[PDB]
């Protein structure tokens, strides 16, 4: 039946920025003619919804998308990798790291 | 301006494409599964769909079109503008409503009965269709042919005559000078600099096509009046026309049911790959199997894998009511179906790959926007699909994708059969379908005024044809009226440029895929090539005008006729040796009745 809970923004006024971020909800106005917060034509909503159905060709079905964004301010640590320890041998000249 | 006009269509292409799913995706549920619950639940949620297109509609007439410069913008912004009906008044478009509905109720449950027991009557598609197509008898060929005309056409002449005043307002009220140039207003292209074409070019472009067949005609003509003397003897003329009664079907559109009388070489077995399927356990699956693998030969994609789950490839387990009809679905959001029920069979094994033509074809322009998601013309989508199947259906195809010993000989005298069994279909239909159109565009400018309906149809049969009608008919009947494509309001000339446009693909692929031999022999399997010439028209879909479609696949910009006949000049050599003792051509002075 499609799951209309899925939006996005489809005009805005200018692109954004990097990481810029916009949920606000006025009515777009295409044309010249002011729009009085009332939709009509060159005024327009401005967020459609994907309506998904499980019946879609794929490249039309919904996929979950994570960005992992590293960043390195001036700070003095932080979080790393997970490092791994060997196994500590006796009796015998070696070349250790501790 | 411009600008406000790319904002309107965009959001059209977001709300047209959801709201024009559910609307085609009710129709597939009625169609594979038939309640009357379903028959509801696909008319309320098609006419969601046709209420909201007259609603964008009319909002579409509020930018003006020819302060437009971009020509994608500008073709989707014409078929969109198209007022169509609603243009006459409100009570004028309801009676051409109710003529539509009556000429098409006339059509499908009017009735034929017999004068030696007037309890028994027989409808035109169960028991009068079997009659004109496996009879040789005279007397009941002909009681057949009469009848449905003068008990069923009688009624639509004074319907016709109502519809004909209704659709002429209609397309004047639309800028056009009548019906008939509403029609060919497919084929216009306005302003893309050299690949212009006018509503009045395509008049000319048929008929300097035309008269290069009539050669070809002609000596079609001679060879199987030759050979129906044998079959009615007493009944036809050596240098006549041919009785309108005796042609295979009811109004002799195709030749095709005359191939048992007009067969060259009897004795030698027209090669047919149905025991072959039942000795090797194929199932439903290997035959669409055997096709995507035709398709990956060329360099096309595979199917969509939501191909394989969504369609139902036979009639279910379950006994299903379920219209049983090949078709190919193009539901949106790239979800492909295709509808059929299919048989072990030879029959279905080449319509799977004709039906399997329409899905790549719509596989490739789906990039396009919603608006020009069609074929260039109305012409070209029926072409492609028929493309396949004249490459799978080849004996060199058959051996090599393991269905023919591979100790087959090929010989020339089975070469004949098979070609005279493609002219009957081809060639036989091709004086048909211009002489209707030309009846047609000439009822509808006035060039042929209603006291002259019925004289000019039949002038122009022996004239054009050279088909005589058995018993004479005045101006109370319609003939024509009596086809499907007449009475339930369908244009025509899309079936005349399809055969041209059939042989022009096939040539010039042919010649990329470096073929030796004749162009009958041809298959485009392993090549990669060709594939790469088929696909760039393929995804142009409306977007560009087709005669400059026709350049990236032919090299041409206008349909011709010479690879038609490169197909058949085999078959040309040997009908011009066996009619050296008839006569080539007909008199449209001799009648049945006329003696
Ligand atoms: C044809 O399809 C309809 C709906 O798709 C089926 O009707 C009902 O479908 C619901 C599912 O939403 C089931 O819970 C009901 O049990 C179905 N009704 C019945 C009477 O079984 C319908 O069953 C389908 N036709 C056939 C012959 O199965
Ligand atoms: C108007 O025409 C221009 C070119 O005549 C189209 O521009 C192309 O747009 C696509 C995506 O919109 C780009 O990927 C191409 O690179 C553009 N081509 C050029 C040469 O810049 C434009 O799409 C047309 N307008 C619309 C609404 O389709
Ligand atoms: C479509 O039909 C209308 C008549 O219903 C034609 O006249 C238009 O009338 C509307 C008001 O209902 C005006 O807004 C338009 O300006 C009129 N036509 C234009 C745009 O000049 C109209 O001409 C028809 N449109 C077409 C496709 O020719
Ligand atoms: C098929 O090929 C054979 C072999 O050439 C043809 O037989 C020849 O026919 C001509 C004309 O009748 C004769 O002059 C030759 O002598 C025949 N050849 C032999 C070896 O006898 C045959 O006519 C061809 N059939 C068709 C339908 O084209
Ligand atoms: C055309 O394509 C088919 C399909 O790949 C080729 O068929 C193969 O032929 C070889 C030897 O003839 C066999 O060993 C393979 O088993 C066949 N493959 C399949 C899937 O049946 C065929 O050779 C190709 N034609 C040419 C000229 O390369
Ligand atoms: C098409 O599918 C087959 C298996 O079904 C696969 O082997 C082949 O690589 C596919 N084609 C392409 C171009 O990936």
């Amino acid at each position: 039946g499609g799951n209309y809970n899925y939006l996005y923004r489809l005009f805005r006024k200018s692109n954004l920025k990097p990481f810029e971020r916009d949920i606000s909800t006025e009515i777009y106005q295409a044309g010249s003619t002011p729009c009085n917060g009332v939709e009509g034509f060159n005024c327009y909503f401005p967020l459609q919804s994907y309506g998904f159905q499980p019946t879609n060709g794929v490249g039309y079905q919904p996929y979950r998308v994570v960005v992992l964004s590293f960043e390195l301010l001036h700070a003095p640590a932080t979080v790393c990798g997970p490092k791994k320890s060997t196994n500590l041998v006796k009796n015998k000249c070696v070349n250790f790291n501790f | 301006i411009e600008e406000q006009a790319k904002t309107f269509l965009d959001k059209f292409n977001h709300e047209a494409e959801d709201l024009f799913y559910q609307s085609s995706l009710a129709s597939w549920n009625y169609n594979t599964n038939i309640t009357e619950e379903n028959v509801q639940n696909m008319n309320n949620a098609g006419d969601k769909w046709s209420a909201f297109l007259k609603e964008q509609s009319t909002l579409a007439q509020m930018y003006p079109l020819q302060e437009i410069q971009n020509l994608t913008v500008k073709l989707q912004l014409q078929a969109l503008q198209q007022n169509g009906s609603s243009v006459l008044s409100e009570d004028k478009s309801k009676r051409l409503n109710t003529i539509l509905n009556t000429m098409s109720t006339i059509y499908s449950t009017g009735k034929v009965c017999n004068p030696d027991n007037p309890q028994e009557c027989l409808l035109l598609e169960p028991g009068l269709n079997e009659i004109m197509a496996n009879s040789l008898d005279y007397n009941e060929r002909l009681w057949a042919w009469e009848s449905w005309r003068s008990e069923v056409g009688k009624q639509l002449r004074p319907l016709y005559e109502e519809y004909v005043v209704l659709k002429n307002e209609m397309a004047r009220a639309n800028h056009y000078e009548d019906y008939g140039d509403y029609w060919r207003g497919d084929y216009e292209v306005n302003g893309v600099d050299g690949y212009d074409y006018s509503r009045g070019q395509l008049i000319e472009d048929v008929e300097h096509t035309f008269e290069e067949i009539k050669p070809l005609y002609e000596h079609l003509h001679a060879y199987v009046r030759a050979k129906l003397m044998n079959a009615y003897p007493s009944y036809i003329s050596p240098i006549g026309c041919l009785p309108a009664h005796l042609l295979g079907d009811m109004w002799g559109r195709f030749w095709t049911n005359l191939y048992s009388l007009t067969v060259p070489f009897g004795q030698k077995p027209n090669i047919d790959v149905t025991d072959a399927m039942v000795d090797q356990a194929w199932d439903a699956q290997r035959i669409f199997k055997e096709a995507e693998k035709f398709f990956v030969s060329v360099g096309l994609p595979n199917m969509t894998q939501g191909f394989w789950e969504n369609s139902m490839l036979t009639d279910p387990g379950n006994v299903q009511k379920a219209v049983c009809h090949p078709t190919a679905w193009d539901l949106g959001k790239g979800d492909f179906r295709i509808l059929m029920c299919t048989k072990v069979t030879m029959d279905d094994f080449l319509t799977a790959h004709h039906e399997m033509g329409h899905i790549q074809y719509d596989m490739a322009y789906a990039a396009q926007p919603f608006l020009l998601r069609n074929g260039a013309n109305e012409g070209f989508h029926e072409a492609v699909g028929e493309i396949m199947s004249l490459s799978a259906a080849t004996p060199k195809h058959l051996k090599s994708i393991g269905l023919l010993s591979p100790d087959f000989q090929e010989d020339n005298e089975t070469e004949i059969n098979f070609l005279l069994k493609q002219a009957l279909t081809i060639v036989g239909t091709l004086p048909f379908t211009y002489m209707l159109e030309k009846w047609r565009w000439m009822v509808f400018k006035g060039e042929i005024p209603k006291d002259q309906w019925m004289k000019k149809w039949w002038e122009m049969k022996r004239e054009i044809v050279g088909v005589v009608e058995p018993v004479p008919h005045d101006e109370t009947y319609c003939d024509p009226a009596s086809l499907f494509h007449v009475s339930n309001d369908y244009s025509f000339i899309r079936y005349y440029t399809r055969t041209l446009y059939q042989f022009q693909f096939q040539e010039a692929l042919c010649q990329a895929a470096k073929h030796e031999g004749p162009l009958h022999k041809c298959d485009i399997s392993n090549s990669t090539e060709a594939g790469q010439k088929l696909f760039n028209m393929l995804r142009l879909g409306k977007s560009e005008p087709w005669t400059l479609a026709l350049e990236n696949v032919v090299g041409a910009k206008n349909m011709n006729v010479r690879p038609l006949l490169n197909y058949f000049e085999p078959l040309f050599t040997w009908l011009k040796d066996q009619n050296k003792n008839s006569f080539v051509g007909w008199s449209t002075d001799w009648s049945p009745y006329a003696d």
